[PDB]
């Protein structure tokens, strides 16, 4: 009756970006990234793999409001080091970890 | 850049007054018999039983940087380092003083009277302990 | 009927049909025309 | 071998118990829900009822069929009819099925086996009424008396558990770690003795007890996780893990693509 | 009112188990065990059939 | 009944449910309702731009 | 020193068990396990054999009723503490009407609460009849998939509840 | 369909409406896999005092696992201590309680929860039968003020 | 019936057919979600709006003029949990300490020095909760046995807007006089304090969301030996009654001045049964450790009190109507299942059982007649007070 159409939790509508990055004035070298159409599934995963990279000085996230499947992530790192890269790497590291996993899950499997 | 306290005490007793993971201990000084110490502590993180020889130190110095300082200074040559603030300066008769120290939720009490020019009235205060 | 409403209204209603136990209750219902009557007496046991 | 490591446990056709070690909890949980909610499947979405003398109403039946598990082997090579440049739907983007059931023998039953697959499969095992039943006719839809008819026509589509529950192939998933509370990420309730009053978990048999004389290890983090992935059929439990890893990747892909588009 | 495809609580199918159940009753005289063998472990999927009230039967005795 | 208190227009009523992520003074309103109640706001060369979007 | 006789039409009455001291070898309920297993034998005979009597509110005044048939003719420190006989109570859980009759363990809730459910029950959804598919009545609701409760009262057995959850 | 507003209740005066609706992931769960369909607040217990609810839950958590029909009838010879032992014979905690992992992070809950199957009636009084909003609509005749009831706008 | 029964709120359009209101503003209207409906009115002039924000704004209403104290505090979950979250035993690590500051809209953007650095760097609730409290907020308490080193972690001391020691609950964040709310309005202003809520909320709820919390029958059972220790306090009390009934069926008792021998008979039974139940529960009260959830919800101050627990785990108590123990509707007796002139407690309405044990028929009945009285006026004083009110207004 008043509930949106289910498929609005992942499909982006007419000109709208998945990612929105804003600079932080509060402190030097900091940003707040607005993620569209997402949740804890992908969020918490990025947050985690950042406290592994001892080059990240800060990494938190939050859900503005539960009705809308979105979330803001605020990250702050050391001097002259762009977070995006550490995000790429650790994200790639996930894929590598997963590439390995996949493989390691295939050989393991085969022995049945 | 100097020290403001150095003394080994002895656990008079350990109290776990309704705390499954924290115990409040008390102990007198080995030097003067006027300096007492009351301090709450994480019995889970740092176990301690009655009759122990601990060395307490203090002072304020060596956003909040994460670790990384492994190849930087490290005045952490100890095994317990809390941060907090001090509030009151009480005088129990004579010229004996006694400051009350709370660490963001963790209380502490010092007593004696010989820091009439050592223990300041600022917020700063870092606790240290060893062995 | 007539210009004689000087009767009692409540008697005979529109049998509930929300749930079975609802309908049941309704037939097994008693009324009582009007601080003491409302009390739950012993005799009700 | 090295960094992350897999350790499959007892696995069958409709389950895959297993141990995932050398990984952060964060990522286990992440993967957890991805199977539960974001794995492509295939369920009926549009129903063009032709005849129905059943005691059940139209949309009552429509619901039922939505949950029934269909094949999803080559499910990954299809597009949503909405994205398909064909007005509405078609073989190149949808799968149509028929169903007619007339009551003649004056109680006739309607099992899912009576469904044909009139539309074009694009030549790939998929869109088939997954039967694991011994005879060949899983899930009895309904019964009917004397002269009651029933003519349907189902159309199936992609979709995921997010869009609707009628999709997810998971259906319950076990997850536990550190059965003997050593990390103390919990404070057990009790009246006298915790150990005796608190049931030992069947996973407690794969790890050594605490052992008192040892102090509390603190620098330790949540490593090794005992799971179990139940399946309903449609996709082999293994793919139901791979595709997840992959869908997550596909997401992780755009996460890297969209990234560039912001450079 | 007929059996519920997939259990609300967890999701596991439960459409097929109907005829199987009503048989393991009539003859083999089981409950607990039947279920256990039907592969219905945890109470979540369990409660669905054992709590199902097949109304449809009386409805089917109706004309149209 | 009708004078010391009367039924009035521009009013609505529904079912309440609390939200722990709404500022103290806020009040989440159901889309349906927002699409029903209006407010006479005069046209001004400062909000025309915003109004011209809203009107289309 | 008086005798009240009422034949009247409109007198509420309940049924009770008869005790009678017919034991010339000690001090016991007239009913036996033979009447039981025997259950041309209606309820009218169960009365035509002097095994139950209809005691109205007035007559009650001058009688003494025993609660539990058994007991009223060491312990576990967990269970509930329990505290000439002329009549016995068929069963205490029969003093309830439709509403409370469906409430599990009403003797464990604050009584005024039971009184609430006693009303809300008359406002839930389910199935109110089976002919429903042939009724042209204004307003009516049927719960998609019903479900008989996981816990029940022996009395429910007479409220056909299992067939109409 | 039940909506984020429809009213519900058990058989213990524990009436309540929907505040939100989560899915399987977001939902808390137990090692076994088993996940809840409903989550009501512990605060609705202390002053309501309705304890049988908690009991109805336990009993019903046994008949579920044991497959045997659960008798709840009034004054019989069944106690919480008795039931608790039977539930210990089957495998799960003697009081019902189970461990749960927060559906968002996967990390365990520092506490334990009273997880157990309880009967729930879906009382009528669903939102879309109450939701009403008007701005200058059908006016009454005698008064000329608006009209009564949401049904007549 | 309140000045606060109507307040201006900021509109936030959201989906789904329902009015979404904040939790803390529940008690002013005195509403719940068990089906309650709410009326909404929509302003129409340019001035009307100003009038709505300058006189009816929620922040201005924070302080109720009738009792020169607030009328909105922290309820249920948020209250209940903030207590836990506050305890010395409550520690939080970086990973969570990050997601918590982020959740605070007002965060100054400065991470406070960890209360621990030594092996693993942890924090405590008391700490983070303070980041929601603005600078310059000075609070001093002192309860009963309260002195600069609170053993049981009692009292409350906040300087510069940072928690030093003590637990936070009903007493410290309730609609009370000293109330931390009352002070932030007065010291900082309406706006900031109205915002203060949202922060304190988001933070607590989040923590609880991860720490979890529940309640179940287990939180209502008394020790194995305690259930015995109580029994003989009811047995002895029964005889301590039988004694004074014997000592009454002998005229060996005096009429408490101003009262009738019958009234004076009453006067003792009541003070005997009451005091019994009163300690009966108190025996369990101190027998329920500081982890028992039901207890927690009593210390937190978020629902129920001693009495409640008592009536659920020990003895419900004696029932009564019109001030006197169950009358004699049946000539010279409570029920026909009793010997006439039976003055004992099982007849005059004394439920010796606990809800946990499941009351006897008789007891179950009496109990209702007592409750029955409640509902009566609750369906009369509800509008008769309103009647009495209407006059006062008019
Ligand atoms: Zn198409
Ligand atoms: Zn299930």
């Amino acid at each position: 009756m008043n509930a949106p159409d289910r498929f609005e939790l992942f499909i982006l509508p007419d000109d709208v970006p998945k990612l929105k990055i804003t600079p932080d004035s509060r402190v030097p070298n900091c940003i707040i990234i607005k993620f569209e159409r997402e949740d804890h599934t992908l969020a918490n995963l990025l947050r985690e793999e950042l406290a592994l990279y001892p080059d990240v000085t800060f990494v938190a996230y939050k859900v503005e409001h539960p009705l809308f499947a979105n979330f803001v992530m605020r990250l702050q790192t050391e001097e002259g080091t762009r977070p995006k890269q550490a995000l790429e790497r650790a994200c790639a590291s996930i894929i590598n970890k997963l590439k390995t996993l996949d493989h390691k899950f295939n050989e393991e499997w085969n022995i049945k | 850049s100097s020290a403001l306290f150095d003394d080994i005490f002895t656990v008079q007793t350990v109290d776990n007054g309704r705390y499954n993971k924290v115990s409040r201990i008390i102990g007198i000084s080995t030097t003067n018999s006027a300096i007492k110490l009351t301090l709450d502590i994480n019995n889970e993180m740092f176990p301690v039983s009655q009759d122990d020889s601990l060395t307490v130190t203090l002072a304020n110095s060596l956003s909040w940087r994460p670790p990384k300082p492994t190849d930087k200074s490290l005045a952490d040559d100890y095994d317990y380092v809390m941060f907090g603030t001090v509030y009151k300066f009480e005088e129990g008769d004579e010229d004996k003083i006694k400051v009350y120290v709370s660490f963001g939720g963790l209380l502490m009490c010092l007593e004696g009277g010989y820091k009439s020019l050592a223990s300041l009235k600022q917020d700063n205060l870092y606790i240290l302990i060893r062995r | 009927q007539k210009k004689a409403m000087s009767s009692r209204a409540g008697v005979s209603q529109v049998l509930n049909r929300y749930t079975y136990s609802s309908t049941l209750s309704h037939l097994r219902r008693t009324n009582t025309p009007i601080a003491k009557p409302r009390q739950l007496h012993n005799t009700h046991w | 071998s090295k960094e992350p490591k897999v350790n499959i446990i007892n696995a069958q056709d409709d389950e895959v118990e297993l141990m995932l070690s050398d990984v952060n909890l964060s990522l286990a949980n992440s993967l957890r829900r991805t199977m539960l909610a974001e794995v492509p499947t295939l369920a009926i979405d549009l129903v063009e009822i032709k005849m129905n003398t059943s005691v059940l109403a139209d949309e009552f039946i429509s619901h039922r069929l939505g949950l029934i598990p269909l094949v999803s082997e080559d499910v990954e090579e299809m597009k949503y009819s909405r994205d398909c440049t064909c007005e509405d739907y078609c073989d190149e983007c949808s799968v149509v099925l028929e169903l007619s059931a007339r009551h003649e023998g004056e109680t006739t039953d309607v099992y899912s086996s009576s469904l044909i697959k009139v539309s074009g499969p694009g030549n790939l095992n998929v869109g088939e009424p997954v039967r694991r039943d011994d005879y060949d006719q899983g899930i009895l839809l309904c019964k009917l008396r004397n002269h009651q008819e029933l003519n349907i026509r189902c159309i199936a589509k992609k979709g995921i558990a997010k869009e609707h529950a009628k999709w997810s192939p998971c259906s319950a998933i076990a997850f536990e770690y550190d059965p003997h509370n050593k990390l103390k990420h919990t404070d057990f309730w009790f009246e006298v003795d915790a150990k005796k009053e608190w049931p030992d978990s069947k996973y407690a048999t794969w790890e050594e007890p605490p052992k008192p004389g040892e102090v509390f290890d603190y620098k330790a983090k949540p490593n090794r996780f005992y799971m179990t992935v139940e399946t309903t059929g449609s996709l082999k439990a293994n793919q139901v893990f791979s595709r997840g890893i992959k869908t997550l990747q596909e997401k992780l892909a755009n996460v890297l693509f969209e990234l560039e588009n912001s450079r | 009112m007929i059996i519920p495809v997939r259990c609300f609580s967890c999701g596991k199918v439960v459409g097929d188990k109907w005829d199987a159940y009503l048989r393991l009753l009539e003859e083999g005289k089981q409950e607990g065990d039947a279920l256990d063998e039907l592969k219905l472990k945890r109470y979540c999927c369990r409660r669905m059939v054992l709590t199902h009230v097949d109304l449809i039967e009386k409805f089917l005795r109706y004309n149209p | 009944g009708n004078l010391m208190g009367k039924r009035v227009d521009f009013s609505a009523r529904t079912v309440i449910s609390g939200d722990p992520n709404l500022e103290l003074d806020q009040v989440g309103v159901p889309i349906s309702i927002a699409k029903t109640l209006s407010y006479p706001e005069t046209v001004t060369q400062y909000n025309i731009h915003r109004l011209t979007e809203y009107v289309r | 020193r008086e005798f009240k006789i009422f034949t009247d039409v409109g007198r509420v009455y309940r049924p009770l068990f008869i005790v009678e001291d017919d034991e010339s070898k000690d001090n016991e309920l007239r009913i036996t396990k033979e009447h039981i297993r025997k259950i041309v034998y209606g309820w009218s005979s169960l009365v035509t054999s002097g095994v139950i009597e209809y005691v109205d509110g007035e007559e009650e005044e001058t009688i003494m009723i025993a609660m539990t048939p058994e007991d009223l003719q060491l312990n576990d420190t967990a269970k509930r503490i329990k505290p000439t006989f002329t009549h016995c109570e068929i069963h205490p859980s029969m003093i309830l009407g439709v509403a409370a009759s469906i409430i599990p363990f009403p003797d464990h809730n604050q009584s005024p609460r039971n009184t609430y459910q006693s009303a809300m029950g008359k406002q839930a959804m389910g199935v109110f009849l089976t002919n429903y598919n042939v009724r042209m009545d204004t307003m009516a609701n049927i719960l998609y998939y019903p479900q008989k409760p996981l816990a029940k009262t022996q009395a429910m057995e007479y409220l056909k509840f299992r067939e109409l959850p | 369909v039940p909506q984020i507003g429809d009213k519900f209740a058990s058989r213990h005066g524990q009436k309540g409406t929907i505040g939100v609706t989560y899915r399987h992931e977001d939902m808390p769960f137990s090692a076994e896999g088993i996940v809840p369909d409903l989550i009501i607040n512990p605060h609705a217990i202390p002053s309501r005092m309705t304890v049988a609810h908690l009991i109805e839950c336990l009993l019903s958590k046994v008949g579920s696992i044991r497959g045997y029909e659960g008798d709840a009838t009034p004054f019989t010879d069944l106690t919480v201590d008795a039931v608790s032992n039977l539930l210990r014979d089957n495998g799960y905690q003697s009081r019902g309680f189970e461990v749960m992992y927060n559906g968002h992070t996967g990390k365990k809950l520092m506490a334990q929860v009273f997880f157990g199957p309880t009967y729930y009636q879906r009382l009528r009084h669903m939102v879309d039968d109450k939701i009403h909003a008007r701005a200058r609509g059908p006016v009454q005749v005698l008064t000329r003020q608006p009209v009564e009831g949401r049904s007549r706008d | 019936l309140h000045k606060m029964s109507m307040m201006a709120h900021r509109v936030k359009v959201m989906p789904y057919s329902t009015f979404r209101l904040n939790l803390s503003v529940t008690s002013p209207y005195n509403a719940d979600f068990d089906g309650d409906e709410m009326n909404l009115h929509v302003p129409q002039s340019e001035e009307t709006r100003a009038e709505l924000s300058q006189l009816c704004a929620v922040p201005l209403q924070i302080v109720s003029p009738q009792s020169n104290k607030p009328v909105m505090g922290i309820v249920q979950d948020t209250l209940c949990g903030v207590r836990k979250m506050t305890l010395r035993d409550t520690f939080i690590e970086y990973e969570q300490v990050m997601n918590m500051l982020f959740w605070v809209p007002s965060w100054d953007g400065v991470v406070p020095q960890p209360a621990i650095l030594k092996p693993k760097p942890l924090w405590t609730g008391k700490q983070l909760l303070s980041i929601a409290i603005p600078s310059g907020i000075h609070l001093q308490r002192t309860d009963g046995g309260n002195s600069l080193l609170s053993p049981k972690d009692n009292g409350m001391l906040i300087v510069d807007g940072k928690v030093m020691f003590g637990v936070v609950d009903k007493k410290t964040v309730g609609s009370g006089g000293g109330g931390l709310i009352h002070t932030v309005m007065r010291e900082k202003g309406p706006k900031i304090c109205a915002e203060l809520f949202g922060n304190i909320q988001k933070v607590v709820n989040y923590w609880l969301l991860h720490n979890g919390f529940s309640i179940g029958i287990g939180d209502a059972i008394a020790d194995a030996s305690t259930m015995k220790e109580i029994t003989h306090a009811i047995s002895s009390a029964k005889e301590q009654v039988q004694e004074i009934i014997y000592k009454a069926q002998h005229n060996e008792l005096e009429l408490k001045p101003g009262m009738t021998l019958r009234e004076s008979f009453e006067g003792e039974v009541s003070r005997t049964l009451n005091d019994a139940r009163d300690s009966a529960g108190r025996s369990a009260e101190m027998n329920l450790k500081d982890l028992n959830n039901v207890k927690q919800m009593v210390s937190a101050g978020s629902k129920g009190s001693f009495i409640n627990i008592a009536q659920m785990s020990a003895c419900v108590g004696q029932q009564m109507v019109e001030g006197k123990r169950i009358a004699f509707g049946f000539a010279d007796r409570s029920l026909p299942h009793f010997t006439k002139d039976d003055f004992s407690p099982e007849s005059k309405g004394f439920v010796e059982n606990s809800y946990l044990r499941g009351l006897t028929p008789q007891e179950f009945f009496f109990h209702a007649m007592a409750g029955r009285e409640g509902l009566i006026d609750t369906a009369v004083k509800t509008a008769e007070t309103g009647y009495i009110q209407r006059r006062l207004v008019k």
